[PDB]
């Protein structure tokens, strides 16, 4: 879904996701929760309404 | 019958040509060439000459 593409110098990277219209999407959705799957396995992210 | 003035002379000349020192610069472009130079990066560059 989201690939980081680094240049090769840059070896650490600290990404801020933000769900800015999740307050519309209360609106729909009863519980929605987005688990980002990170590199290799890990899951690094957990957004939810 | 001459009443010498008695003074003879002797001379030399100094020569200060150069200055002390010249300072060759071959200045140095950091991205380099070959590698990559990127937003808020941190690392180390060498120009050994
Ligand atoms: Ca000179
Ligand atoms: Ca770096």
């Amino acid at each position: 879904w989201i690939r980081v593409v680094n240049q090769s110098d840059v070896e650490n990277v600290k990404l801020e996701i933000d769900w800015v219209n999740a307050n519309q999407a209360a609106n729909y959705f009863d519980y929605a929760r987005i688990l980002v799957t990170g590199p290799n396995g890990q899951v690094k992210g957990y957004l939810s309404l | 019958s001459v009443t010498s003035d008695r003074t003879y002379y002797g001379y030399g000349d100094v020569s200060v040509k150069n200055e002390p020192v010249n300072v060759v610069v071959s200045p140095f472009s950091f991205p380099g060439a070959n590698a990559s130079l990127s937003s808020g990066g941190q690392g180390v560059f060498k120009k050994p000459d």
